[PDB]
RNA sequence: AAGCAGAAUUCGGUAAGCGUUGGAUUGUUCACCCACUAAUAGGGAAAGCUGGGGACCGUCGUGAGACAGGUUA
RNA sequence: CCUUUAGUCCCUCGAAAUUUGAGGCUAGAGGAGAAAAGUUACCACA
RNA sequence: GACCCUGUUGAGCUUGACUCUAGUUUGACAUUGUGAAAAGACAUAGGAGGUGUAGAAUAGGUGGGAGCUUCGGCGCCAGUG
């Protein structure tokens, strides 16, 4: 269908909030994560933007989602890592502001922030593989669990780390 | 100017290379029931046109060429090259 | 016209006469085939008139507008040779 | 008018080849058989069968026109409007039947884009227009609406 | 084939198929 | 299996895709897991999300 | 103005009307919400006010937008196989061999075929010139399925200018009986005669009469078919002149002529018929002043006819009540068709049985 | 290409013509050059299947 | 066609440039206006080609010197009119070319 | 004369003194690629070799052609 | 006998209700005679 | 070669009066009976009914109607029509 990409960098999203409506969700071969067909409103032109997100677990069709810095902290909205507070589950996060989402797109992963750094704004994010990363606060991220489930069959054991384990 | 040059104009093909595939198909029916054909070079698209009119229904024909090709119905056209692993 | 009339003939004749006609139409179906195939296929029936059984001429009757229904009586004919003979004709038809 | 068209969009064989096919059967060729109409013409339908009266007048593809620059006298503007039919060529009744477009020829054009309101309140869809140029010398058709 | 084989006069004697 | 619907309020939900559910009464589609509409883990974090939202607002 | 701006307002106005109870403004009523929906629909889709409000009253909001979207998009080309010459499987196969993409038009007709595209002109193909198919419209199939004519009857087709329907009755009659094909226009009658001869029909009489003179002329028909001339509100895609050239004056003369035509069809038929005394009235319009108002008039001034089950598989029930107009309850048997629901032209079928 | 597929190529006749033919020999089962009549007789082109 | 093609091909294609040069040109020359200007040149080049094709067909059916001369004048006169419409785009491109010729050479990766 | 820095050019003026090539034409097309060179400008005398690519009657018929029938520059 | 033109809003018929359509009236225009006749910037032959 | 005309032919257009009537054809009526089994429309006496959209909601329709009340629910009024 189309790659799952965020909105382009613009003044309206980085300083306000934009309303958008989703119409349906489509499954595509090659992955289990269900794409979400969304229609937005152009602040400058009387035209609708055809872009595709990834449907998180729990959302439906027909939200007036808010896209911006001061959007509602609910499932289905996106928000810069600066605004969202500690311990919150985030999905499809951006390594840098402008890559339109890079980390955590497979069916069920999530990222929880474990600390914000105000001065020289940086946000710390934990990877599904158990890694620790620091990303700029200006990056965006989808809130919630990406749909797909099936997280009861993940074997996490290593020959070497077991020897490392106390 | 040639006999096949004139007769191709009246038949509506893009070049006389279309007939080369036509007589080849007559000798060897590879363009028969089999479904998938890959045309690695169709600059005018004549071979794609010939395929588009003799394959079984619901077949797949894909043609690539460095030069742009005017769209032919029931034919997939590529602007990419051939000597590149992107292609 | 003769094929339809001959199945009607086969219905009401002695066992050997019925067998002989049945064998004859087996050759007729085999040699011609598609010329008489539409008689045994209801979808290929012509719809440009009605069948006239008692026509004064061969072409006067409209024989491609009817269907050979007599197989449903000859399949239960008392003579095993006739029943095998009928099955012979359909086997040729199915192989057309 | 252009903007209205822009949003709306966002929402057989030739006579000459037919003559070649026919003359193939009739191998003996009579001198002067083909009459190529060297005047600009309008036909319309892609494929049609002509009466034996006119099955000898061949009109080349290159001389065919489908639109014209039509000027509205009252609303001082001109718009490219498609040609619907040729009504009268005041030089030869044969030319009218053949659709020959000469100077002073009355044609019927589709004026739906302009939006002319009639006395009954309807929107006009077809009006007469007189060709005011020489399409044979100037490679186009110019007309003035008869309104 | 079959038509010729059944067309010969010695097919229609009258022999009953119980007294073979 | 057949699951309950939040909007229509009746047992009229079926699986359509790997992670897509649909109810044909109100024509509403659910975005959930491979076999369950709502994962127990998904419920826990949403509860945690609600709790921290109350804490932030308080 | 800005046409894409109008589309946004159209969509915005519709959702407001759907959820006006909770989503509204300070003091503006839904009366001027609908009125705003009137202007921007008129300006965007090129309708005049009289027809647009007429169409908006017919449908509710979100279905109405689907109707206006359907009217701009063309309809698929469908062909009708001539049963007098062949059946569908060969004609599909014969055209497939020539490069025509075909599927059955649906499960409701054993005779119609749907065409996507072709590499040859569809109206010049050799089996076309042989009389094996005719280009028709899917809505034109319906009236003859309601009025199924059997062999050895007399039929009256009161408007057969194209000729698709008259040929269909001949095919169902197997070229037996008599068909009175009638057109009030000599120019259009020549095409009907050509269609009849091309398709191999031998049991027809082409007469050039006004359809209101027929009981005087002959009378006594077993089955009478009536496609009344109408506004053309269901054929808007082919004829865009309907969008702006239909006012209150037109919608007053048209039902009057249609009412006069229907009474003529009733008197033309034979109640004491050995096979049937059926009358089918059809229209390519969606307006209620031309459908279920003419039908009510016939039932109220001829108490010797009764509406019967139409017999078509798909369709929507007719309207029993409207803007203060109460109809006979039997009108629920009449059927309607819409482009957005079924990909066929706006149409209306009614079927009568004569009993005296 | 699937086992049993057919591969056809236009090959100019030269001293590399035989070296390319050896490739289809070790990679396919049946080989042949055709030169259909439409190809100009003056031309050195040939079609190998 | 040759002169139009030279103008289109000589100017840099902003997509293929290094990101630093792509952004610097956008600020300097209003990349949106740059694409609009080149499109009109491309549009005018195609239109002139279709005019030439149309009048060559007409000339092949012409019947006298006067008719041939009028068609040639019409073909040339229409080509002249299209170029006159290119007045504003051509002024813009000349200014950009002079500015580009004087730009310093910055190696993005050094 | 031109943002013409240099180099390379572009547009225009006087100028016919002096030159204006070797191959392909073996795949496709609006027939035109490979180079070498300072450059590979266009025409008139309008011309010959070489490859490519008839017209009258007569008879029998005409919804239409046929003739090893006759004559001839 | 139908169709057009202008008129009194003069009569009848049908329709819808807060108006129409078709007839009717006044006087202009179209339609020796089943033998054939007239006519065409058209076609074929002479 | 093209242009104008004539004769024959083909394609096409127009005319080919009016009044009765043969033929042909549509509708209604008459001979012309008796029974029986069904169907329709007329006769009463009953019973049950009204869902296009919006309206909370299944609005036959027409008239009064701002107050009625198994005394707590309704009305009006505001909507929507
Ligand atoms: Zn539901």
């Amino acid at each position: 269908k189309a790659p799952a990409k965020f909105r382009p960098l613009d003044y309206a999203e980085r300083h306000g909030y934009i309303r958008g409506i989703v119409k349906e969700i489509i499954h595509d071969p090659g992955r289990g994560a269900p794409l979400a067909r969304v229609v937005f409103r152009s602040p400058y032109k009387y035209k609708q933007i055809t872009e595709t997100f990834i449907a998180n677990e729990g959302m439906y069709t027909g939200q007036f989602i808010y896209a911006g810095k001061n959007a509602a902290l609910t499932v289905g909205n996106i928000l810069p890592l600066s605004s969202v507070p500690e311990g919150t589950v985030v999905s499809n996060v951006e390594e840098k502001p402008g890559d339109r989402g890079a980390l955590g797109r497979t069916s069920g992963n999530y990222v929880t922030v474990v600390g914000h750094n105000p001065d020289e704004g940086k946000t710390r994010i934990k990877l599904p593989s158990g890694a620790k990363k620091v990303v700029p606060s200006s990056s965006r991220g989808m809130i919630g669990i990406v749909a797909g489930g099936g997280r009861t069959d993940k074997p996490l054991l290593k020959a070497s780390r077991a020897k490392h384990k106390f | 100017l040639d006999k096949w040059y004139k007769l191709a104009k009246e038949k509506g093909y893009r070049a006389r290379a279309a007939f080369k595939l036509i007589q080849l198909n007559k000798k060897y029916g590879f363009l028969e029931k089999a479904k998938v054909v890959l045309d690695l070079c169709a600059a005018p698209g004549s071979w794609c046109q010939v395929c588009a009119e003799t394959m079984p229904k619901d077949s797949l024909i894909i043609g690539v060429d460095l030069a742009p090709i005017k769209p032919i119905p029931k034919v997939i056209t590529f602007q990419s090259d051939i000597t590149t692993e992107k292609c | 016209a003769f094929c339809k009339q001959l199945m009607t003939l086969a219905l009401q004749v002695p066992e050997k006469s019925s067998q002989a006609i049945l064998g004859l139409l087996q050759d007729v179906v085999h040699t011609h085939g598609r010329k008489v195939a539409a008689l045994w296929n209801t979808e290929e029936r012509k719809g440009d008139g009605t069948y006239k059984p008692l026509s004064e001429t061969v072409e006067g009757s409209n024989p491609f507008t009817t269907t050979i229904w007599e197989g449903e009586l000859l399949r239960k004919h008392y003579c095993p040779k006739v029943r095998e003979g009928l099955k012979a004709m359909e086997k040729e038809l199915r192989s057309i | 008018i252009k903007n209205k068209r822009a949003e709306k969009a966002a929402r057989g064989i030739s006579e000459e080849e037919m003559f070649k096919v026919v003359k193939t059967g009739k191998k003996t060729h009579k001198k002067g058989w083909k009459r190529i109409v060297t005047k600009p013409t309008f036909v319309g339908p892609d494929f049609t069968r002509r009466p034996v009266k006119y099955e000898r007048f061949i009109r080349p593809m290159g001389l065919r026109y489908k639109k014209a620059n039509v000027t509205h006298p009252t609303l001082n503007v001109t718009v490219q409007l498609p040609i619907l039919s040729v009504k009268k060529n005041p030089s030869n009744p044969l030319y009218t039947q053949l659709g020959v477009l000469t100077k002073g020829t009355i044609i019927e054009v589709n004026v739906s884009d302009l939006g002319i309101v009639t006395a009954s309140g309807k929107i006009a869809w077809g009006r007469y227009a007189q060709i005011t140029n020489n399409p044979e010398n100037d490679g186009c058709v110019n007309a003035v609406l008869l309104v | 084939n079959k038509a010729a084989e059944m067309s010969v006069d010695d097919f229609f004697k009258g022999g009953f198929e119980i007294l073979s | 299996a057949r699951y309950t619907c939040t909007f229509c309020g009746k047992n009229s939900v079926r699986r359509t895709a790997v992670g897509i559910w649909s109810c044909k009464s109100c024509k509403k589609t659910m975005a959930g897991g491979a076999y369950t509409v709502s994962t127990p883990a998904a419920a826990a974090m949403r509860s945690t999300l609600r709790r921290l939202r109350e804490i932030t607002e308080a | 103005p800005d046409l894409q701006m109008l589309r946004t307002r159209i969509t915005d106005t519709i959702r407001v009307l759907e959820d006006f109870q909770n989503l509204a403004e300070e003091g503006r009523s839904r009366a001027e919400y609908t009125n705003q929906l009137l202007k921007d629909i008129c300006a965007y889709y090129g309708y005049n006010e009289y027809l647009a409000e007429k169409l908006l009253n017919l449908f509710p909001p979100r279905e109405a937008f689907a109707f206006f979207e359907a009217n701009e998009t063309p309809r698929p080309v469908v062909i009708r196989t001539n049963t007098l010459r062949t059946h569908r499987r060969d004609l599909a196969q014969a055209l497939i061999n020539r490069g025509v993409t075909l599927e059955p038009v649906g499960k409701w007709s054993k005779v119609g075929l749907q065409v996507f595209d072709s590499k040859v002109p569809l109206g010049a193909t050799p089996e076309y010139l042989a009389g094996h198919y005719i280009l028709q419209a899917a809505s034109s199939f319906l009236p003859v399925m309601a009025l199924c004519p059997q062999e050895n009857e007399r039929c009256l087709d009161m408007a057969a200018a194209p000729g698709g329907k008259t040929t269909h009755m001949a095919a169902l009659m197997k070229n037996t009986g008599v068909i009175f094909a009638n057109d009030p226009s000599k120019s259009r009658a020549k095409g009907l005669i050509g269609n009849i001869h091309r398709l191999g029909v031998r049991n027809t009489i082409v007469c050039n009469y006004d359809a209101r003179e027929f009981p005087r002329v002959i009378g006594g028909f077993d089955r009478v078919l009536l496609d009344a001339p109408c506004s053309g509100t269901g054929v808007i895609c082919k004829d865009p002149s309907v969008k702006t050239n239909r006012d209150a004056k037109d919608f007053m003369q048209l039902p009057h002529t249609q009412k006069q035509l229907l009474l003529a069809a009733i008197d033309s038929c034979n109640h004491a018929s050995k096979t049937g005394g059926y009358i089918v009235y059809s229209t390519c319009s969606v307006c209620v002043e031309e459908n279920e108002e003419v039908v009510n008039y016939a039932l109220s001034r001829r108490p010797n006819v009764k509406l019967v089950e139409t017999g078509l598989p798909f369709g929507k029930e007719g309207f029993t009540s409207y803007m203060g107009k109460t109809f006979h309850p039997s009108l629920k048997l009449t059927r309607r068709f819409y482009p957005h629901l079924y990909n066929v032209d706006g149409f209306f079928v009614a079927k009568f049985k004569k009993i005296g | 290409l699937i086992e049993g597929g057919t591969f056809v190529t236009k090959v100019f006749r030269s001293k590399d013509y035989n070296k390319l033919l050896w490739v289809c020999n070790q990679l396919f089962t049946k080989v042949e050059a055709t030169k259909p009549p439409s190809s100009r007789n003056v031309s050195a082109e040939i079609f190998v299947v | 066609s040759e002169k139009f093609g030279a103008i289109i091909s000589s100017f840099p294609v902003l997509s293929d440039q290094h990101p630093f040069h792509r952004d610097l040109m956008n600020i300097l020359y209003d990349a949106d206006h740059f694409k609009v200007a080149l499109g009109q040149i491309s549009t005018a080049k195609n239109l002139i080609e279709t005019i030439s094709r149309d009048y060559v067909r007409l000339l092949k059916y012409a019947q006298s010197l006067y008719q041939c001369k009028q068609l040639k004048r019409a073909a040339l006169g229409r080509m002249a009119t299209l170029i006159k419409r290119l007045k504003d785009p051509l002024i813009y491109l000349d200014q950009v070319r002079q500015h580009l010729a004087r730009l310093p050479d910055i190696n993005p990766t050094t």
